[PDB]
RNA sequence: AGGACCGAACCGACUAAUGUCGAAAAAUUAGCGGAUGACUUGUGGCUGGGGGUGAAAGGCCAAUCAAACCGGGAGAUAGCU
RNA sequence: ACACAGGUGGUCAGGUAGAGAAUACCAAGGCGCUUGAGAGAACUCGGGUGAAGGAACUAGGCAAAAUGGUGCCGUAACUUC
RNA sequence: AAUUCCUUGUCGGGUAAGUUCCGACCUGCACGAAUGGCGUAAUGAUGGCCAGGCUGUCUCCACCCGAGACUCAGUGAAAU
RNA sequence: CGAUGUCGGCUCAUCACAUCCUGGGGCUGAAGUAGGUCCCAAGGGUAUGGCUGUUCGCCAUUUAAAGUGGUACGCGAGCUGGGUUUAGAACGUCGUGAGACAGUUCGGUCCCUAUCUGCCGUGGGCGCUGGAGAACUGAGGGGGGCUGCUCCUAGUACGAGAGGACCGGAGUGGACGCAUCACUGGUGUUCGGGUUGUCAUGCCAAUGGCACUGCCCGGUAGCUAAAUGCGGAAGAGAUAAGUGCUGAAAGCAUCUAAGCACGAAACUUGCCCCGAGAUGAGUUCUCCCUGACCCUUUAAGGGUCCUGAAGGAACGUUGAAGACGACGACGUUGAUAGGCCGGGUGUGUAAGCGCAGCGAUGCGUUGAGCUAACCGGUACUAAUGAACCGUGAGGCUUAACCU
C-alpha cells in the first residue's frame, strides 16, 4: 500500500538497482549530461546529489565514503577537484531535470539530467 | 448541540497523578467562524454553516469569494454545516471558539478514514483463509464459494466481496474528552479518532447518553 | 496467551511437574487465557510421592505468562516460561502449601487471596 | 509537528540519570496495596533502551527465585521514582536480547570502569 | 471461460466507445525561437523557455 | 572380499508445488533411489502380426496394442442415428 | 511441426578453500537468454522473517522447519554372532 | 487377522477422550500347512500407530523481496 | 444418456419457523431456587477436541445455547480426493475356469485466460431548460441489534430447615464489528554493525561485488495484530400472546360488539453510513455574460464578423488519494516534491594517527562516524508567459403583485 513509503522499485532486484545507479552516477559525473528515462532521472537525484554534498568537505575519510560508492578512482578524482570548488555555495539541488521526448522504440518518457553548470 | 470542525495532529498520551496512562489524540481546532445561518423561512431547517483555517487568495474562486464577502469572513478551507437544536440562535460573523467543549464529557469524532486502497476479502470482511497446503491449489487466500446452486441462480445484493476499503466517512461515538486547552486551541480526546494525520474532523457532543 | 494443548510448568508444592491445558474456561469459543484466568488442565508428568498423579483432570490458574501482562501505565511484566497453580476442582482452594517463583498483582480477586499470601514475590 | 512537541515537553521529567545497555540498575517504583502508597524496589540488568522522547522506555531483567522476570518501564511515568545505577556495564551492542538464553555464569557482563 | 452467442456489432461498437484516443489539444510556442513544443518538454533544437540547454 | 555402506557424473522416477489451449502430445524447480553390478551406455546385427518379445503389467513392437501399420477384397454389412 | 526450459555418445579439464569431476568465487574463453517503459491494488506464483502457543490443522506432520562435518569419548533389546 | 459380516465383539495397556494401533480370550459367518503354516535378526522412495525434537500446518494471519496481474507503446492468438 | 460430476471436510453463505439460548405471557402435581408444558416471537447468537473417509453417533471438557430443516440432502468454470464407480495386487469366499462379491485391503492425472445475467468496487458521456462553483434537505437503501459473571438491593420475601429470589441499580469479562499506531510487540532484502569463503580496486590498511538480504544481530517510517480506545443501548410510536377497566347483546355474568388503558430483542423510529439518474432529476447562497449584421419554406431557424467571461479541462511537481480514471494539495504573489541546513531516531566507539603488546588485538582521540520513508526551517533545481474548452442575458402559456 506504500503509504508514505518513498523510494522506487523500477522493476529490478534490490541488488540490481543499487549497483545500477552506481554505474549511472559514474556516467553522469564524467559526462555532465545524460539522456535517460524519466523515472530513473527522478531517482538518480537521490544518489548523485548526496555525493556532491559529501565532496564539499575534502578529507581522507570522505574520499573513502565517496569511493565506497561509485567504486572508481576517476569519478572520485572528478569530484573533490572539479565539483567540490565549482559548487561550494549551491546550498541545495545540484542537478536539473529536463523532460525531452519519447524514446522511439518503446514510448518511454525520456529526460535529460545535467549539472547546474556548463555555461562556459 | 452544534458541531465544531478541527484538524488532526498526531497522538500522544497524558500521565495522570495516579499513574494511569491515558492515550489522547491532539485535535487542533483553529477558530470556527459562522458563515451562513439557515432558517425555516427559507430552508425549513435551522442550521449554521462554518469554515476554518485560511486559503491562498489566488486559490479561492470568485464564487466562494463572494460567499465569504457577504459574511465579513476571511476565506477558509472547505465548509461544513451543523444541525441546530430547537434554540441556540447564532449570527453571521460569530466566532465560535473551542470553549464550547470545556464542560461536556463525551464527544463524537467524525472524519475521513485512512484509505487502505483496493483490499481483498481477507483484509476487508475478515474472511478466514483456506488451508495453506494439504494439496490446496491456486486458492490459498481466495474467497471461495459465493452463492448457492441453481435455485437462487444469482448472487444476493449485499454479498461481501473484494472492494474499496477505507477513504469514507467513519464516526467513532462517545469518546471521553480529557483536557480542553483554551489558549493553544487543543482538544485532547481519549482513544484513537479516525483519519490520517492532517485531515479534517467533525467533532460534536455525544448524541446518546 | 495460554490456549488448548499448551505445556506449562507447575509453580507449587503440589506434585505435578508439567501440565497441559486442555480447555480454556470462562466463555464460549474463547481463543486463549491470560493473566489470571482459570483453565481446565490435565497432568502429563508428576513426582512419585505427590498429591496427584498422571491423568487427573483439575482446574488451575495461570500466574505467569511468557507473553506477560500489562499494568495500567503501559508497563509490561514478561516472565520466562509459562506457569500455573493447581486448584481443587470443586472449590477454588489452591491444592498446594508452598508456591515457587513470583506472582503478579492481578491475583487480588478475593478467590486467590490465599495464593498471594503464600508466594514470595509481589 | 510543533504543537504535539509542546504537549510532550511539559510532561517529560528532567531528572533521569544517563544509563547505557548493560548497567545493573536498581529501579524503585510505587505500588498501591489498597491504600498504602508503598515504594517497591526492583534490582536488575538493563537489556534495551528505547528512546522516543516522552514515550521512551528501558527494559530490566532480574533473575528471581527461579524465573527470569523481565519488565519494562515507561521512563517518564509518575509510577517510577529512581533509576539509581550500580554497575556501569560495557557491552558492544545496543540491545542485549541474547541474555534470554544465557544462564548463571555465562550470563554475566564486564564493567566499564572509565 | 467461453462466450455463448456472438456479440453483435452493437456491443462491439459500444465497447470501443471509450477507447477513442485523445489529441494533444495544445502546443505552446517558444518564447525565443518561435518553434512549437509540448508543455514542459524541450524543442527539436534543444531550446526551452528561451535557453539553449542542449546546445546540440 | 562385497547383487556391502555414505555420495557427484551417469541411470531411475517416490512425495509435493507449478504447468495442465503449457516452454514441453509427461517437463521444470526443491527434495528423493541405485550408483563395481541382475549395472549403465555408444556403434552394428537378430526376431516379426494370431507372430515376435516380456524379472509377466495383457506391458512393448516408431506418441498407435485384448492383436500394429500401409494398400487391396471394399461402396464389407448396418433392423441403428 | 517452431530460433522450443526437452533428448544426444567420446576427449581436454586451470587458481583459492575443500576429502572431490560436489559446492562457493574467479582466470582462459564465451554470454546478458529478441519485447520494452512505468505503476507498486486484489489475487496467483517462487521466496525471507515472526510475538504467545506447538499437530489444537488435516485423510495422514503432506509441506515447510529442523538435524547435518571432522577428531575423540560413549552406545540397548534382539541376532543367522 | 490383509481374512471377523453381526461388530466400534468382550477384557487390558496407551489417551483428558482412541471405530485405527498393541497384548490376550475362541462364538474361526467363511484360517491352516509347498495355490505352504507359524516364527524371524538384517533391509524397504512399503502399510498402520505412539513419543521426543522442530516448525505459519493451524488457532489467526501480518509485513516484506521478486515474476505476472495493472497502465502506456509494438506484434498479436485460441476454445465457442 | 451428441454428458446434468456424486459422499464428507474446507471456504463462504441464505431463508423458513415446527424455538436450543436470550425476550413477553398462561397453567402447574408452581413455596423459594431449579424445572414440566403450551401460546406469541426469526432481531441477534448458536462450541473446541479424540476416534473413523465420515455424515451420524459415542466419549472428554465447556458454554446462555451447542436448534431442527430448505437451498441440485446449498456450494469442484472456488479448493481437497480420504471415501466411492477405470486399469495393478492380495486374503477369505462362490465358480471346473475366464472372473465375480452393498465382503475389506494397500496403490491411483480433478481441466477451462469470463462475452452475457448476477454481484462488489470505481469511472467516461448526456440528462437535469443560459453557464459555473460550493454547501445541504431527504424520498429511498444498507450496516448495527448477542450476553455471561461478580457485587449492591439482601442472605430480605419465601421457607421446618437446607437452601434462596422477582424487580431495579453498579462494575468487570467472553464473542463479534468499527476505528487507530501513543504504548508492548511482528515485519522493516532502501539504515547501522558483527562475520566465513573468494575475487577485484597495484599491495598493506580500508571498502565493494557474489554466495537464498551469503549467514546473522538489532532497527526509523509506514502497514499490522496478539496491542489500545470505542460501539450493541436508553427513550418514543403502533401492536402479538396475554392482563385488564367499563359494559350491553342476554335484568345477571362477561376484555368487545360501541368506547378506553397496559403489553416483548420482532414492526416503524431513535444510532452510524450510501443517497436528488428521487427523469417526481429538489432547496439555499454566491459568481459571470447586458456586440453589431445579412439570408430564409419569417421558425425555440441557418450563417458571418467581433468578442470568448465565471469556471473547467489540459500540462507540470506530487500526496498518509490511488490498479487506470477519479478525489485532495501546489504551480514562483510558491513549501507540492527532490535536495540542503539543524534536530530527532536508529546502530553503536568510523577512518586516520599516536601509545602498549613479539603478535592477534586493546586503550586514547570518541557516545564517535554513518544514518531510509520522520519533525521544524530555507527557493538551490524542477512546477514557464501563454494557448484549448465553455459564451454574448437565457422559450411558450397562465396567474398574482408592480405599472
Amino acid at each position: 500500500m506504500r503509504h508514505r513509503k518513498s523510494g522506487r522499485q523500477l522493476n529490478r532486484n534490490s541488488s540490481h538497482r543499487q549497483a545500477m545507479f552506481r554505474n549511472m552516477a559514474g556516467s553522469l559525473v564524467r559526462h555532465e549530461i545524460i539522456k535517460t528515462t524519466l523515472p530513473k532521472a527522478k531517482e538518480l537525484r537521490r544518489v548523485v546529489e548526496p555525493l556532491i554534498t559529501l565532496a564539499k568537505t575534502d578529507s581522507v575519510a570522505n574520499r573513502r565514503l565517496a569511493f565506497a560508492r561509485t567504486r572508481d578512482n576517476e569519478i572520485v578524482a572528478k569530484l573533490f577537484n572539479e565539483l567540490g570548488p565549482r559548487f561550494a555555495s549551491r546550498a541545495g539541488g545540484y542537478t536539473r531535470i529536463l523532460k525531452c521526448g519519447f524514446r522511439a522504440g518503446d514510448n518511454a518518457p525520456m529526460a535529460y539530467i545535467e549539472l547546474v553548470d556548463r555555461s562556459e | 448541540m452544534i458541531g465544531l470542525v478541527g484538524k488532526k495532529v498526531g497522538m500522544t498520551r497524558i500521565f495522570t497523578e495516579d499513574g494511569v496512562s491515558i492515550p489522547v489524540t491532539v485535535i487542533e481546532v483553529e477558530a470556527n467562524r459562522v458563515t451562513q445561518v439557515k432558517d425555516l423561512a427559507n430552508d425549513g431547517y435551522r442550521a449554521i454553516q462554518v469554515t476554518t483555517g485560511a486559503k491562498k487568495a489566488n486559490r479561492v474562486t470568485k464564487p466562494e469569494a463572494g460567499h465569504f464577502a457577504k459574511a465579513g469572513v476571511e476565506a477558509g478551507r472547505g465548509l461544513w454545516e451543523f444541525r441546530l437544536a430547537e434554540g441556540e440562535e447564532f449570527t453571521v460573523g460569530q466566532s465560535i471558539s473551542v470553549e464550547l467543549f470545556a464542560d461536556v464529557k463525551k464527544v463524537d469524532v467524525t472524519g475521513t478514514s485512512k484509505g487502505k486502497g483496493f483490499a481483498g476479502t481477507v483484509k476487508r470482511w475478515n474472511f478466514r483463509t483456506q488451508d495453506a497446503t494439504h494439496g490446496n491449489s491456486l486458492s490459498h487466500r481466495v474467497p471461495g464459494s459465493i452463492g448457492q446452486n441453481q435455485t437462487p441462480g444469482k448472487v444476493f445484493k449485499g454479498k461481501k466481496m473484494a472492494g474499496q476499503m477505507g477513504n469514507e466517512r467513519v464516526t467513532v461515538q462517545s469518546l471521553d474528552v480529557v483536557r480542553v486547552d483554551a489558549e493553544r486551541n487543543l482538544l485532547l480526546v481519549k482513544g484513537a479518532v479516525p483519519g490520517a494525520t492532517g485531515s479534517d474532523l467533525i467533532v460534536k457532543p455525544a448524541v446518546k447518553a | 496467551m495460554i490456549q488448548e494443548q499448551t505445556m506449562l510448568n507447575v509453580a507449587d508444592n503440589s506434585g505435578a511437574r508439567r501440565v497441559m491445558c486442555i480447555k480454556v474456561l470462562g466463555g464460549s469459543h474463547r481463543r486463549y487465557a491470560g493473566v489470571g484466568d482459570i483453565i481446565k488442565i490435565t497432568i502429563k508428568e508428576a513426582i512419585p510421592r505427590g498429591k496427584v498423579k498422571k491423568g487427573d483432570v483439575l482446574k488451575a490458574v495461570v500466574v505467569r505468562t511468557k507473553k506477560g501482562v500489562r499494568r495500567p501505565d503501559g508497563s509490561v511484566i514478561r516472565f520466562d516460561g509459562n506457569a500455573c497453580v493447581l486448584l481443587n476442582n470443586n472449590s477454588e482452594q489452591p491444592i498446594g502449601t508452598r508456591i515457587f517463583g513470583p506472582v503478579t498483582r492481578e491475583l487480588r480477586s478475593e478467590k486467590f487471596m490465599k495464593i498471594i499470601s503464600l508466594a514470595p514475590e509481589v | 509537528s510543533n504543537i504535539i512537541k509542546q504537549l510532550e515537553q511539559e510532561q517529560m521529567k528532567q531528572d533521569v540519570p544517563s544509563f547505557r545497555p548493560g548497567d545493573t540498575v536498581e529501579v524503585k517504583v510505587w505500588v498501591v496495596e489498597g491504600s498504602k502508597k508503598r515504594l517497591q524496589a526492583f534490582e536488575g540488568v538493563v537489556i534495551a533502551i528505547r528512546n522516543r522522547g516522552l514515550h521512551s522506555a528501558f527494559t530490566v531483567r532480574k533473575i528471581s527465585n527461579g524465573e527470569g522476570v523481565e519488565r519494562v518501564f515507561q521512563t517518564h511515568s509518575p509510577v517510577v521514582d529512581s533509576i539509581s545505577v550500580k554497575r556501569r556495564g560495557a557491552v558492544r551492542k545496543a540491545k542485549l536480547y541474547y541474555l534470554r538464553e544465557r544462564t548463571g555464569k555465562a550470563a554475566r557482563i564486564k564493567e566499564r570502569l572509565n | 471461460a467461453v462466450q455463448q452467442n456472438k456479440p453483435t456489432r452493437s456491443k462491439r461498437g459500444m465497447r470501443r466507445s471509450h477507447d477513442a484516443l485523445t489529441a494533444v489539444t495544445s502546443l505552446s510556442v517558444d518564447k525565443t525561437s518561435g518553434e512549437k513544443h509540448l508543455r514542459h518538454h524541450i524543442t527539436a533544437d534543444g531550446y526551452y523557455r528561451g535557453r539553449k540547454v542542449i546546445a546540440k
